């Protein structure tokens, strides 16, 4: 059937600036196209119906327009609230498939992670385990890369990462790492530290 | 405008039956359809397909029909998606829509989690502690299912927050959050950690100190 | 051949009622892709912004018409509920009559138009409302006389 | 007794499309020149019909979308010319977009266009009309695909 | 069902001037309305259709308006050419009923009818009758009386008289008379006389012949 | 655009029966319909009825039916009115008309004279102008036919070239014979000078007549 494509991938906006969303159908669609707005963990949220309608809602500084193929989203400005992934749509007969998305952020003052490390609970390790915590709050970029280095050695085989949405306010992240072990193996050792490379410096930030 | 409600969130594990509704109200469907929406995690929105609100035809795509059943009732207005032989790549939240004129009209979605895990309390652990303000945590590790409500003080305290979503491994998801605070107010007022895991009934109210 | 000819009167109901869906369906088109549009040599409709006179017009030109096919159609069955749509239909066109000082205009504004046909808008001021009662007073209609088929082509199997 | 009722689908299916062209005659009959009136209902505005104009376009749109989804082996040629029919309408209304690609549309201009009885038909009217024979022609063989199945009952 | 009355009857208008005939229906007809020109012996010739577009041919000095049950016809110059009888028809479903007309006459300045007589055609003669016919010639306003004298003495049966309708050049009207009588008859009285009034004279203009004289 | 041709000219008795066509070309009929009208000397036009293309239903007024009969050939297009036990009332021309759009389409309409009336030629005497004076330098002269039925005859001057000047008057019908005369108004210029004819035919009669006009 008919195929629809998202351009571009990925893409980062601060906030004041315009921005352009691409999305081609492989056939002609006549103008059946909607846009939506997905933040992390809910629901889409319709933005645009009819290729040039807004939805309920919705600002008057998003559009719709495009012909035939090829249409576009465009948010005039940009504000804190519009990072997310938009999709479009075809909504004519079946089937109503969904373009690619366009993952969208709001570029920022690059800011350095403030990191925060936590020995493991009084409470966790009566029940016969260890987990260390690292937070890495606040920061732009968000790609940073956590390993962990004990008592001079590091590791790398067992531990978990969860990271935040980007934030509505002040367009910062923030990332969990924690390392979860048999206290077998942590009783052994003073001293732990925390290893976060970011582009915000060269050498890696450190808290022990 | 158009309502369509859908049900509670599943659990299952790999083998089982799920079946979930979405009841519409309102407006008549204009093309007489109800659509449905697979979106698992980490991959995008992915049409799954319709059933004819006048007849109750069912109509999926080539990925969608060995295991799936739609299926319609015309008193309440519900289309019913029934997936037998549950897999792991069965877990996704699932949306059923539908349009009038050109307007499409969502929600609420049905999450769906296909995992061999059972109903697990979590074990809430307090995260003790330069600069004129201290950062501490709570981890909450363990448990299933989702989900976990976390707050500080009653939700009382909700400036310098940042919860963290839960992840899965092991059948058992981990969750974590952190406060952060100017010294003045700790180790001298009172703080706590607040979770609620209804599924095992579990409230458990911590105090993080020195 | 008691129901040969009940069966054909059935249908002929049925065929009336689908032409009035299929004019509505004609207005919600305009509606929706339209307002605010100019033909344009590549792109089939452009933008052009605030001169929906002329569309409005022949979006009341085409309810005049829906208004005048229900008018003739007539069932005794399905009396009650051909009338719902009827007054339905009047009070669609004396609400787009009643806005004259906004809709009847060369320069009607792409916002007044919406709210005058465009159903799904958010805001429905001057005729989108009632124009969407009367999408539904016509389904009514349309899912009875159906079953009233239904119910004669039945009959040859029972 | 099903590809009875199969070939009702393409004959509701061709008095759809019938029905949206005698919208477009309507309005070009009626709305062509005029304006919304409290008393009158529609009373005099000229050479503003640009808008209008492209509500006929999009209904033709939609006309060529319904045509397109028409699939039946037995009318194939006669659905194929009404496509043919539509597109050779549609692209001639952006061939004149020159005079109907504007928001003062004279009447002279909207009725060569849409107005398939005016005396004049060159700006899209003599297109019209042929689309509507060709629909003509597809709704006549449609009502012979049933006729001659539904005369099954009495021979 | 939904009638529709025309107004007014009649009308005799100059030329450059306008013309406004109304068509009322019964009821809401929606500008389901034609208008029609019908020039006498010859087919109705449609104007206007859907209440206001003008049909093939049409001059652009014709117009329709109105809507819901009252509607107008107008013709805002008139051209001599646009005499008639004009009817309004609604047009939609059955029945397509029409209105009582409105005969159209071209207002016009007097003028004289130029009178001829003729004496039977010889063949005529052979036949067993005898013509005296009297030739009416571009004479306004239509209304013309004429009389038959024989001798002196009058005659009012055995005549029989035809008007042509308007002129479409100059709006005058065309009358003939004709005597086609015995030839046993017109062999006895020496002078005949075919004399009309017209309000352009006082008296009748006078045109005679003789038998046996020339 | 759609074109109806209908039949040629009937003249019957009272009693008799007659049956009009009318057949359509070009496109379809837009609500697939025909309708008949009558016009009777000196009345407007009348509604008769239609009937439907696609079924060939007929549909009449009440003052037309028990006796008009309305059917339909779909292969050709043809409608088709036939009147029984016609009635000196039945004299009318009868129209066929149909719509395309909201344009309605006409033409050219059926004759039907119902009398005791029989076919005949007409006589024709050419009407010179009388001896004595030449009064003005324009001399009108004169053509009658009389005693002939049925409509029409058709009547020029020098076989169309004279047409200028010209009044040919209405035929009136009595005793069962048409009457009707033309003049021809010519300067003295012209008249005795140089040939002037009076051109009549008759179709119905097979006659054709060409009568000089001399002093």
């Amino acid at each position: 059937d008919i195929q629809m494509t998202q351009s571009p991938a990925s893409l980062s906006v601060s906030v004041g600036e315009s921005v352009t969303i691409i999305c081609r159908a492989s056939e002609n669609i006549n103008s059946n196209l909607a846009w939506y707005q997905q933040k992390q963990g809910k629901p889409p949220q319709l933005l645009v119906y009819a290729a040039t309608n807004l939805a309920g809602g919705v600002p008057s500084r998003f559009s719709g327009s495009g012909s035939g193929t090829q249409y576009s989203l465009k948010i005039n400005s940009l504000q804190s609230e519009d990072f997310g992934t938009y999709y479009c749509q075809h909504v004519w007969g079946s089937p109503w498939t969904f373009g690619g998305g366009t993952k969208l952020e709001i570029k920022r003052a690059d800011a350095a992670p403030t990191v925060s490390i936590f020995p493991p609970s009084s409470e966790q390790l009566t029940s016969g385990g260890a987990s260390v915590v690292c937070f890495l709050n606040n920061f732009y970029p968000k790609d940073i890369n956590v390993k962990w280095k004990i008592d001079g050695s590091e590791r790398q085989n067992g531990v978990l990462n969860s990271w935040t949405d980007q934030d509505s306010k002040d367009s910062t992240y923030s990332m969990s790492s924690t390392l979860t072990l048999t206290k077998d193996e942590y009783e052994r050792h003073n001293s732990y530290t925390c290893e976060a490379t970011h582009k915000t410096s060269t050498s890696p930030i450190v808290k022990s | 405008e158009v309502q369509l409600e859908e049900s509670g969130p599943e659990q299952k594990k790999p083998g089982e039956t799920v079946m979930m509704s979405c009841k519409a109200s309102g407006y008549t469907f204009t093309d007489h359809s109800m659509h449905w929406v697979k979106q698992a995690p980490g991959k995008g929105l992915k049409w799954m397909g319709w059933i004819n609100t006048e007849t109750g035809e069912p109509t999926c795509a080539d990925d969608f029909k060995g295991r799936f059943a739609l299926s319609l009732e015309t008193s309440s207005r519900t289309a019913f998606l029934q997936i037998n032989n549950l897999k792991n790549e069965d877990t996704a939240i699932y949306f059923c829509i539908g349009r009038w004129g050109y307007y499409v009209y969502w929600g609420q979605g049905t999450t769906l989690v296909v995992s061999s895990a059972k109903t697990t309390a979590p074990s809430v652990y307090p995260l003790a502690p330069t600069g004129s303000s201290v950062t501490l945590g709570c981890l909450v590790k363990g448990y299933f299912p989702e989900p976990v409500t976390l707050t500080w003080n009653s939700g009382s305290l909700s400036s310098g927050v940042h919860t963290f979503p839960a992840v899965l491994q092991s059948d058992l998801y981990t969750l974590s959050s952190s406060v952060t605070v100017t010294s003045s107010t700790w180790p001298s007022q009172s703080i706590t950690c607040n979770v609620a895991h209804p599924a095992s009934s579990t409230k458990v109210d911590k105090k993080i100190e020195p | 051949t008691e129901i040969s000819k009940k069966i054909t009167d059935s249908n002929a109901v049925l065929l009336a009622v689908k032409e009035v869906e299929a004019l509505l369906s004609s207005i919600d088109e305009i509606a929706a892709k339209a307002i605010g549009k100019k033909i344009h040599q590549n792109n089939g409709l452009d933008t052009e912004n605030n001169h929906n006179g002329s569309l409005l017009a022949g979006a009341y030109a085409i309810s005049t018409l829906i208004k005048q096919k229900l008018d003739g159609l007539k069932n005794e069955g399905l009396k009650e509920k051909i009338d719902a749509a009827k007054k339905c239909s009047e009070t669609f066109t004396n609400k787009l009559k009643e806005k004259h000082t906004d809709l009847g205009k060369e320069g009607v504004t792409d916002a007044d138009a919406k709210e005058a046909i465009l159903k799904t808008n958010g805001t429905k001021t001057k005729g989108a409302e009632e124009l969407g009662k009367l999408f539904e007073s016509v389904e009514v209609l349309s899912k009875a006389a159906k079953e009233m088929l239904a119910n004669s082509v039945k009959e040859l199997t029972s």
